[PDB]
C-alpha cells in the first residue's frame, strides 16, 4: 500500500532566475522572476509592479536570458532547466487570452562530461548570433540562433582550459568573442576566444591572456563605448581591454565577496554590485575623450550605496528603483535616493515581497485549540532569519444598507451610535466631522435602517419620527409607532423600512403610491423576519414568500399563503437555529440553518413545495450564529458569526467552510469598498477590529534559526538560533546587529565545567548559539540562553521524560573547532522553563555530535555521530544509557512511531530499527540498500517509509511482508519514486485544514507537510490502489491533452533523477497536474476522460463524465 | 548632488510617480 | 569539512564540489576494516590455495552486491557481500576455463558475465541459468582484458596478448555456438622503433569510443568503433592518443584504465609506479594529475574509483592498497594494511561507498567495510580484524 499524492500548498518563493527587458511588448518594461519552477512576468507600471502572467516550468530554471534577434519586435526568452531542457519562449497576447509559446526546444545534455563546479553558465551574443553554454568541464556548447533551428541543434567546442570560472560575451567585437576567467596550477587567468560557427571552433582572440587575482569570481562585459571586461575578485577590481589595464583595491570590498551585478546605464558608466552581507555597492566607470572620436576609461571607483537584503539579484528597473532578489530572505523593491539620510544610506526600501526562504525546521501547532492547525517555520538565514507563521484562512457603530446612491450604491454617509445613543456622522467621503445638530436628538440608538427612494432617510427613535436632514427633508416613509418599541430581532431591506415595534401590527408599507397588506391576520408572536430574500440583484420581486416556521423547522417546506404545517420531520437540533437567512451564491441558493451550539442543517430550495435536499454537518463554537449574506462580489456568500466564523464559498455542489482571518466578531456589517474589501471600518463588540488562501506572519529575528519546538504546558516556542559575531582582540567579541538573542527580556549564559576541551585571529567570525523561549501570543523573545563557546546546538526536543511530571526543553549540542572534520564532544542539556527563566537540570556529556533527538516512549533517544542511543530519565533526574546501535555512518535524521525507529544516513538510505522491551536493545528489522544521500525522512504507515534525496527527489520504501522467511525480510524495497525538484529540509505530520468529518470515506489517508529550501510547502497523502490507478490514468490523459510551456514531457520532468540512475517515477501522483484539470476548458475537459471507466455507485464502471471527474478533483483539492 | 548618483536612467517620468 | 558541509546544507541547499557527492569524505578513510569473517581463501582443485585474479561487483537489479572472483585455475566464484549469514559466502562457483582467467565483465544490468582466459578464448556465462551462452574465439595468444559499455549490453571488446582488440556482438549469429567478431583492430599497440606487443587493458567510454592501453607502447589510444578497422592492412591510427608523460626511458606500459561515472576523467596505472589522470573531453592531452606512493611493478596491479568519483583506490606490490583523494593528489594516501602479499585487484562497490573488495596474491579476498567508531559493546578485540586503514608515513 504505497500510493502517494504530492501537491504544493505554497509555491516556491526564493528567487534564483532573474531578468528585465521588453518581453510582453516593445514599449512596456518587464521584470521576469524565476523561483525554481515558477516564472512570473511583471509590467512596470505607474502604480508599481503589475502581475501579468505566472507559468510553471517542468524543471528548475538555471539560466534565463532576454535577447532580441534582428527583426523581432519584442524580446524572446531563453530558459534552460536543471535537466538541460533549453527552450525559447515568445509572449503572445490574443487580445484577452494570454499565452506564451515555445518557438524552439531541445535537450542539450551530453552523455559524456563532468558538470562544472561553478554551475551552469548561459550567455547570449550581443548581436544574438548564438547562445553559449558552459555545462561540462572542457567543453563549450554553442547553439546557432538561426530561425531554422527550431530543434535547438548545438555543437560542442573543445577548449584546453578545463576549469572555467565565468564566461561572458564581449561588446563591440566584429566576430563573436568570449572572455572568461579560468583556473590552472599557475593560478587564475583571463582569456579571450573568437567563436567561429562556420569553422565551429575557437580562434586566437582579440587580446592577450593576463594573470588576475587568485580569487577572481565573475566577469562583466562592458558595452560599446568602453569595451573590454571587468573582473571583480576579492579585494580587487580590474578592467581589461587590449593594452588598457585598470586596477583598484578598495578597502570596503574586501570584507565580503561580490555575488551579483547589474548594469544601470546602457553605456556602462554605472553598475550595481551585490554582496553576501547584503550591502549594495555602486561601481563607477569614469570616462574621458581623447580630443575627438574614441572615448576611454579613466578610473574605476566603487561606492557603498547602502544595505539591502542578502541579494541573489540586483536589477535596476527605472526611475532610481532597484529590484533586489533575495534567496535567503524577503525580496525587495528599493529606491536609490540622490542624497543620504541619518546613518547615511542611499537605499530606502519601498516594497517587500515575502519569501519563506530556507525552511530549516517547522512545526504544526494548534494555538487556538479549535481544530485547525497552523504552521510555524524557521525561515531565512544570517540577518534575514525570521519565524514565519502560515495559517489557512480568508463611538462609531451601526448596521444598515444605506442606499445613498440609488444606482452607484456603496456608501458615503453613515450614522455613529453609542450603546443607547445615536447621531448621524458626516462622512463626506474620506473625512468626518463631529458637530452637534440642534434639530436632532442624540439620546436614543438605532440598530437597523434603510433607504427606499429619493434618498429618503428617516431618523428612527422610540418616541416618534422626526427628521432634520438635507437629502430627504421629508418623512415620506413614515414608520408607525404602535407601542414605541426598540429595534430588536427586526430585519429591514432597501424596499421597506420596517422594525419590530408593538403587537397590534398591520403590514407596514407606508410609501408613496402603494400600501400592501400581506400581514393582515392578528399575530401575537414577534417574527424575527417579515421580509423577503431576493434571488440575485432583483429588488421587490420575491420568487417565493416561503421562509418556514421558526417554531419547529420542519424539513418539508411550506408556502406562506397556505400556512399549513406539512409532515413532521424531527431534527437532532431541537433548539431552534439562531438565524436562518437565504444566501445566493454565483448561481446557487441554499437553505442553511445556523444553529450555534451544533447540528447545522443545510437544504436546497426547489420551486413551490421544494421537497428536500441533502444535509451537511459541521460543528461550531458555543456562540450564537448569525447568517449574514454580503453583496460584494459575483458570489454573494454568507458570513457566519460563531466563535470561529465560516465564510462559506460555493463550488459546483459542495460549499467549503473558509475560516476568517481575524479572532472573532459577533455582529458586523461589511463594507463593499472595491478598493480594499479586506480593510474596512468594522468595529467590534467593544473595540474597533478592522478585519488569499494562505496568510504569512513574519517575526524577524536578525539571526539564523535552526530548530523549533512547541510546549503547550508553558505555551512557548523553543527556537535554536545562531548569531554571527566578529571577534576583536579588544573587548572580547562584539555583536554585528542587535539581533533577537541579544534583545531578550531575561538572558542567561551556559556554565558547564565538564568541557575543559584555541585562540582565534583578531577578525575571525565566530558563531554564538542560543536557545530562545518565545511567547506564543506576542511572539516576543521571553528568554535567551547562550550556550558555551564554540558550541553549536543542532537538535531540540520538548517532551516529558519518564515519570517526571515536568515538561523539559532538551537540546543536543556539539563542540566544534576549526581543525576537526567531525565533532568529538557533545552535550544533551535539559532545561525547565518554570517562570521566565530557563533552569538547567542535566548535562549528559557525550562523545560526538547530537544531530537529532526524539522522545521515544517516555525515554529520550539521541543520535551521536555514527550511533543511535537510548536514554532513561532516572528518578535522580539524570539520563542513563540503556542501549546503543552502531551500524551507521551518521544518524542524521530520526523518526519514530510506536516501537519502530527510522534512521537516516549521510550516504546510506533509511534504516528501520525496533526497540525490544523484553531484552532491552535495538534490532535491525530491515535496511534499504540503495545509497541515497538523505536530506529528510518520515514514517508514513507501519510499512511505508518516506525519504528525501539531496538531489531533489522523493522515495517511499516498503517493509516487505509477502516475502518468504529469509534475509529478504531485511530489505526495504524502494517502491515509490518521484522527482519533486525541491530540496526537502523538514518533514512533519499535520494539516492546515479543519480536522473534522475526516472519516467519511476520504480518498486520502494521513497528511504529511514537507518544507524545502526554496520556501515551498508540500502535502504528501497516501491513496488507495483503485484511486491511485484512476489518478494515474487521469495524469496520462492530461499529459496527452495539455501542453507544457516549454514543451517538456511531464514524465521526463517527474522521473527520478540522480547522477547514476534516471528511473521513471512510480507510485506517486502529481497533485499539481491533477488539480490543473480544473483549469482546462470544457471541450478540453471532454477530450480527457473520453473513454475512461469510473466505478462510483458500485462495481459497475460507467463511462465517466466530466462532472464526476470534477467532483473527484475538487474532493482531492479540499485537503490541499 | 554630485554626478556620483544624480542622473539615473529613466524610461518615462511617470513610471513611479504614484507608487 | 564534513560537519560544516552537513550543517550548512539546510541553509544553502545543494552545491557542486567537482565530484558526484556533496560532502568531503576524506576523514572516514581510516575507518575501513576487514573482519575475520570477511576474508576468503580461494582453493584449487588439488587443495592448495590459489591467488584470486579479477574481481568486480554485478550491476543487475537487486543483485548489485554479488562479487565475481576468478583465479589462476579458471574457477569463477560468485560471493554474496551484503549477506551476513556468517557462512560460506561463495553462493556459486564453477570451472569457467581449464587455463587461467585474466578478466571478468558483468553485462550491465543483467546477471550474465564474460570470462576471458588463456585458452585464447572468451566465454559468455549466464549466471542465473548456470549455462554457457557461447564462446568467443579468434584471439590467438591470450585474452588480457574484456570490457562492456554501460550504454549497451550486446557488444563487448576483448584485448589479448596477440596485440588485437576484438569487438564481439552477441546479436550476430554464431555458426557453431562460437561467436565471430564484428570488428577487429590488429597491432593496436606496436612499437615501430618475443614479439609480445600485447594490449593490457581495454575499456569503454561510449557505445562507439574505446580506450586501450598497451604493455610496452606507453601510449593510451582511443578508437572510434564506428569505423571498420578489420580492412586496415596498414597500422590503425587512433582518434586520440595520450603519450607517455614521464621521464622513464624503459618500455613503459599501462596495467589498468579506469573511467569515472561521468566518463570525462581517465585514470591510468603505469609500470613506473604512477597513476596518471587525464581529461577525455578537453584539448589537454597532458595528465591532469599524478598519484604516486605505491609500487606498480607487475601488470596485475589494478585500480578502481569510489561510487562518487571522490577517491581512487589502487593495489600495489607494497602489499597494501592505497587510497588517494582525487581532488588533492598531493595529500598522503590511506593504506589498507593486512595483506601478506601483493594486492592485485581492487574494486570499490559502485552501489556502496562502504564496501571495498581487494583480491591479493596471498590467496585472499578481503572485503573492507567502513566501521565508524572503535568503541563498541564487548565481543571480539583483535581476531575480529585482519586489515586496518592507516595514514601513510
Ligand atoms: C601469443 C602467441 O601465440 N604468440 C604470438 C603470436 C603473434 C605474434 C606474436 C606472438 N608472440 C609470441 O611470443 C607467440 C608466438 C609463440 C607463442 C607466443
Amino acid at each position: 500500500m504505497s500510493y502517494n499524492y504530492v501537491v504544493t500548498a505554497q509555491k516556491p518563493t526564493a528567487v534564483n532566475g532573474c531578468v528585465t527587458g521588453h518581453f510582453t511588448s516593445a514599449e512596456d518594461l518587464n521584470l521576469l522572476i524565476a523561483k525554481n519552477t515558477r516564472l512570473e512576468i511583471y509590467v512596470v507600471t505607474a502604480e508599481g509592479l503589475r502581475p501579468v502572467k505566472e507559468v510553471g516550468m517542468y524543471g528548475k530554471i538555471a539560466v534565463m536570458e532576454l535577447f532580441r534577434p534582428k527583426g523581432e519586435s519584442k524580446d524572446l526568452l531563453f530558459i534552460l532547466t536543471a535537466k538541460y531542457n533549453a527552450c525559447i519562449l515568445e509572449y503572445k497576447q490574443s487580445g484577452e487570452s494570454i499565452d506564451i509559446i515555445t518557438r524552439a526546444h531541445g535537450n542539450v545534455q551530453d552523455r559524456i562530461g563532468r558538470p562544472s563546479e561553478t554551475g551552469i553558465i548561459g550567455i547570449i551574443d550581443p548581436e544574438c548570433r548564438m547562445i553559449g553554454l558552459r555545462l561540462y568541464d572542457g567543453l563549450f556548447k554553442v547553439i546557432p540562433l538561426d530561425r531554422d533551428n527550431k530543434e535547438l541543434k548545438a555543437f560542442n567546442i573543445r577548449l584546453e582550459e578545463l576549469h572555467v570560472i565565468d564566461v561572458k560575451f564581449l561588446y563591440g567585437c566584429q566576430a563573436p568573442t568570449i572572455c572568461f576567467v579560468y583556473q590552472d596550477p599557475q593560478g587564475r587567468h583571463v582569456k579571450t576566444y573568437e567563436v567561429s560557427l562556420r569553422e565551429k571552433e575557437f580562434n586566437k582572440g582579440p587580446w592577450k591572456q593576463e594573470n588576475v587575482e587568485a580569487e577572481a569570481s565573475m566577469v562583466i562585459a562592458v558595452p560599446e563605448p568602453f569595451g573590454g571586461a571587468i573582473i571583480i575578485g576579492q579585494e580587487s577590481i580590474t578592467y581589461h581591454n587590449g593594452d588598457k589595464y585598470l586596477a583598484i583595491a578598495p578597502p570596503i570590498i574586501k570584507q565580503s565577496t561580490i555575488v551579483c551585478h547589474n548594469r544601470v546605464d546602457p553605456n556602462g558608466s554605472r553598475y550595481l554590485l551585490g554582496d553576501m552581507e547584503g550591502r549594495l555597492f555602486m561601481l563607477l566607470l569614469e570616462k574621458e575623450e581623447q580630443m575627438d572620436g574614441t572615448v576611454t576609461l579613466k578610473d574605476l571607483r566603487v561606492e557603498l550605496l547602502g544595505e539591502t537584503s542578502i541579494a541573489e539579484c540586483l536589477t535596476y528597473l527605472d526611475n532610481g528603483v532597484v529590484f533586489v532578489g533575495s534567496r535567503l530572505g524577503d525580496s525587495q523593491l528599493v529606491k536609490l535616493n540622490v542624497d543620504s539620510n541619518e546613518q547615511g544610506s542611499y537605499v530606502v526600501a519601498m516594497e517587500t515581497f515575502t519569501n519563506l526562504g530556507p525552511i530549516v525546521d517547522m512545526c504544526v501547532v494548534d494555538l487556538e485549540r479549535q481544530g485547525q492547525g497552523q504552521l510555524v517555520t524557521c525561515s531565512g538565514a544570517f540577518k534575514e532569519g525570521s519565524l514565519r507563521i502560515i495559517r489557512n484562512g480568508i463611538g462609531i457603530k451601526g448596521l444598515w444598507p444605506l442606499r445613498s446612491d440609488p444606482n452607484r450604491e456603496t456608501d458615503d454617509t453613515l450614522v455613529l451610535s453609542f450603546v443607547g445613543q445615536t447621531r448621524v456622522l458626516m462622512l463626506n467621503g474620506e473625512e468626518v466631522e463631529e458637530t452637534e445638530l440642534m434639530g436632532f436628538v442624540d439620546d436614543q440608538q438605532t440598530f437597523f435602517c434603510g433607504n427606499v427612494a429619493h434618498q429618503q432617510l428617516i431618523q428612527i427613535t422610540s418616541a416618534s419620527v422626526r427628521l432634520v436632514s438635507q437629502e430627504p427633508k421629508a418623512l415620506v416613509s413614515e414608520w408607525k409607532e404602535p407601542q414605541a418599541k426598540n429595534i430588536s430581532v427586526a430585519s429591514c431591506n432597501s424596499s421597506q423600512v420596517v422594525v419590530a415595534v408593538g403587537r397590534a401590527l398591520y403590514y407596514l408599507q407606508i410609501h408613496p403610491q402603494e400600501l400592501r397588506q400581506i400581514s393582515h391576520t392578528e399575530m401575537e408572536h414577534e417574527v424575527a423576519c417579515l421580509d423577503i430574500t431576493p434571488l440575485g440583484d432583483s429588488n421587490g420581486l420575491s420568487p417565493l414568500c416561503a421562509i418556514g416556521l421558526w417554531t419547529d423547522i420542519s424539513a418539508r417546506i411550506l408556502k406562506l399563503p397556505s400556512f399549513e404545517l406539512l409532515h413532521k420531520e424531527m431534527l437532532g437540533g431541537e433548539i431552534i437555529p439562531r438565524s436562518i437567512l437565504m444566501t445566493t451564491f454565483e448561481s446557487s441558493h441554499y437553505l442553511l440553518c445556523a444553529l450555534g451550539d451544533g447540528a447545522l442543517f443545510y437544504f436546497g430550495l426547489n420551486i413551490e413545495t421544494g421537497l428536500l435536499s441533502d444535509r451537511k454537518k459541521v460543528t461550531l463554537g458555543t456562540q450564537p450564529t448569525v447568517l449574514r449574506t454580503f453583496r460584494s462580489l459575483s458570489t454573494t456568500n454568507v458570513f457566519a458569526c460563531s466563535d470561529r466564523p465560516t465564510v462559506i464559498y460555493s463550488s459546483n455542489h459542495k460549499l467549503v467552510f473558509s475560516n476568517v482571518n481575524l479572532k472573532e466578531v459577533n455582529y458586523m456589517c461589511p463594507l463593499n469598498s472595491d478598493g480594499y474589501p479586506d480593510s474596512l471600518a468594522l468595529a467590534n463588540n467593544s473595540t474597533l477590529t478592522i478585519g488569499q488562501k494562505l496568510h504569512i506572519r513574519t517575526v524577524p529575528l536578525y539571526e539564523s534559526p535552526r530548530k523549533i519546538c512547541y510546549q503547550e504546558v508553558s505555551q512557548c516556542f523553543g527556537v535554536l538560533s545562531s548569531r554571527i559575531e566578529v571577534q576583536d582582540t579588544s573587548g572580547g567579541t562584539t555583536a554585528l546587529r542587535p539581533s533577537a538573542s541579544t534583545q531578550a527580556l531575561s538572558s542567561s549564559v551556559s556554565s558547564s565545567k565538564l568541557f575543559s576541551s584555541h585562540e582565534t585571529s583578531f577578525g575571525e567570525e565566530v558563531e554564538v548559539h542560543n536557545l530562545l523561549i518565545i511567547d506564543q501570543h506576542t511572539f516576543e523573545v521571553l528568554h535567551a540562553h547562550q550556550f558555551l563557546q564554540n558550541e553549536y546546538a543542532l537538535s531540540l526536543v520538548s517532551c516529558k521524560l519518564g515519570k517526571d511530571p515536568n515538561t523539559y526543553f532538551i537540546v543536543g549540542t556539539a563542540m566544534v573547532y576549526p581543525e576537526e572534520a567531525e565533532p568529538k564532544q557533545g552535550r544533551i542539556v535539559v532545561f525547565q522553563y518554570s517562570d521566565g527563566k530557563l533552569q538547567t537540570v542535566a548535562e549528559k556529556e557525550v562523545k560526538g555530535a547530537v544531530y537529532s533527538m526524539v522522545e521515544f516512549n517516555g525515554k529520550l533517544l539521541a543520535s551521536i555521530n555514527s550511533t543511535v542511543r537510548l536514554y532513561e530519565w532516572t528518578t535522580e533526574k539524570e539520563l542513563r544509557t540503556e542501549c546503543n546501535h552502531y551500524n551507521n555512518i551518521m544518524a542524521l535524521y530520526l523518526k519514530t512511531k510506536g516501537d519502530f525507529i527510522l534512521v537516516g544516513d549521510l550516504m546510506r538510505s533509511v534504516l528501520l530499527l525496533a526497540y525490544k522491551p523484553m531484552e532491552g536493545n535495538f534490532e535491525e528489522i530491515a535496511r534499504d540498500f540503495n545509497p541515497n544521500w538523505m536530506s529528510a525522512v518520515e514514517i508514513l504507515d507501519d510499512d511505508n517509509f518516506l525519504g528525501a534525496e539531496n538531489a531533489f527527489n522523493l522515495f517511499v520504501c516498503q517493509k516487505d511482508s509477502a516475502a518468504t522467511t529469509d534475509e529478504e525480510r531485511q530489505h526495504l524495497q524502494e517502491v515509490g519514486l518521484f522527482h519533486l525538484g525541491e530540496f526537502v529540509n523538514v518533514f512533519c505530520h499535520g494539516s492546515l485544514v479543519m480536522q473534522n468529518l475526516g472519516e467519511t470515506s476520504t480518498p486520502t489517508q494521513g497528511s504529511v507537510l514537507f518544507g524545502t529550501v526554496n520556501g515551498m510547502i508540500g502535502l504528501v497523502t497516501s491513496l488507495s490502489e483503485s484511486w491511485y490507478n484512476l489518478l494515474l490514468d487521469m495524469q496520462n490523459r492530461l499529459n496527452k491533452v495539455i501542453k507544457s510551456v516549454g514543451k517538456i514531457e511531464h514524465s521526463f520532468w517527474r522521473s527520478f533523477h540522480t547522477e547514476r540512475k534516471t528511473e521513471p517515477a512510480t507510485g506517486f501522483i502529481d497533485g499539481d497536474l491533477i488539480e490543473s484539470f480544473l483549469d482546462i476548458s470544457r471541450p478540453k475537459m471532454q477530450e480527457v476522460v473520453a473513454n475512461l471507466q469510473y466505478d462510483d455507485g458500485s462495481g459497475m464502471k460507467r463511462e465517466a463524465t466530466a462532472d464526476d471527474l470534477i467532483k473527484v478533483v475538487e474532493e482531492l483539492t479540499r485537503i490541499h | 548632488m554630485a554626478d556620483f548618483l544624480k542622473g539615473l536612467p529613466v524610461y518615462n517620468k511617470s513610471n513611479f510617480s504614484r507608487f | 569539512m564534513l560537519f560544516n558541509s552537513v550543517l550548512r546544507q539546510p541553509q544553502l541547499g545543494v552545491l557542486r564540489n567537482g565530484w558526484s557527492s556533496q560532502y568531503p569524505l576524506q576523514s572516514l578513510l581510516t575507518g575501513y576494516q576487514c573482519s575475520g569473517n570477511d576474508e576468503h581463501t580461494s582453493y584449487g582443485e588439488t587443495g592448495v590455495p590459489v591467488p584470486p585474479f579479477g574481481c568486480t561487483f554485478s550491476s543487475a537489479p537487486n543483485m548489485e552486491h554479488v562479487l565475481a572472483v576468478a583465479n589462476e585455475e579458471g574457477f569463477v566464484r560468485l560471493y554474496n557481500t551484503e549477506s551476513q549469514s556468517f557462512r560460506k559466502k561463495c553462493f556459486k562457483e564453477w570451472m569457467a576455463h581449464w587455463n587461467a582467467v585474466f578478466d571478468l565483465a558483468w553485462v550491465p544490468g543483467e546477471l550474465k558475465l564474460v570470462t576471458a582466459a588463456g585458452d585464447q578464448t572468451a566465454k559468455f556465462w549466464d549466471v542465473k541459468a548456470g549455462e554457457l551462452i557461447g564462446t568467443c574465439k579468434g584471439h590467438q595468444c591470450s585474452l588480457k582484458s574484456v570490457a562492456f559499455s554501460k550504454f549497451e549490453k550486446a557488444v563487448f571488446c576483448t584485448g589479448g596478448r596477440d596485440g588485437n582488440i576484438m569487438v564481439w556482438d552477441t546479436r550476430c549469429n554464431k555458426k557453431d555456438g562460437f561467436y565471430r567478431q564484428v570488428n577487429q583492430i590488429s597491432g593496436a599497440h606496436n612499437t615501430s622503433d618475443d614479439f609480445q606487443q600485447s594490449v593490457t587493458v581495454v575499456l569503454f567510454q561510449d557505445e562507439n569510443t574505446l580506450v586501450s592501453a598497451g604493455a610496452v607502447d606507453g601510449i593510451i589510444k582511443v578508437w572510434d568503433l564506428r569505423k571498420n578497422y578489420t580492412a586496415y592492412r596498414q597500422e590503425p591510427i587512433a582518434s586520440k592518443s595520450f603519450l607517455y608523460p614521464g621521464s622513464s626511458t624503459r618500455k613503459l606500459g599501462y596495467s589498468s584504465l579506469i573511467l569515472d561515472s561521468t566518463g570525462s576523467t581517465l585514470f591510468a596505472n603505469c609500470t613506473d609506479d604512477n597513476i596518471y589522470m587525464f581529461n577525455m573531453t578537453g584539448l589537454k592531452t597532458s595528465p591532469v594529475a599524478i598519484f604516486n606512493g605505491h609500487q606498480n611493478s607487475t601488470f596485475y596491479v589494478k585500480s578502481s574509483l569510489s561510487p562518487d568519483d571522490q577517491f581512487l583506490v589502487s593495489g600495489s606490490s607494497d602489499e597494501a592498497a592505497y587510497i588517494w583523494k582525487v581532488s588533492t593528489p598531493w595529500q598522503p594516501p590511506t593504506v589498507l594494511l593486512g595483506h601478506s602479499q601483493e594486492v592485485t585487484s581492487v574494486c570499490w562497490c559502485p552501489s556502496d561507498f562502504t564496501k571495498i573488495a581487494t583480491c591479493s596474491d596471498d590467496n585472499t579476498l578481503k572485503i573492507w567495510r567502513l566501521n565508524r567508531g572503535l568503541e563498541e559493546k564487548p565481543g571480539g578485540d583483535k581476531l575480529s580484524t585482519v586489515g586496518w586503514a592507516s595514514q601513510k608515513k
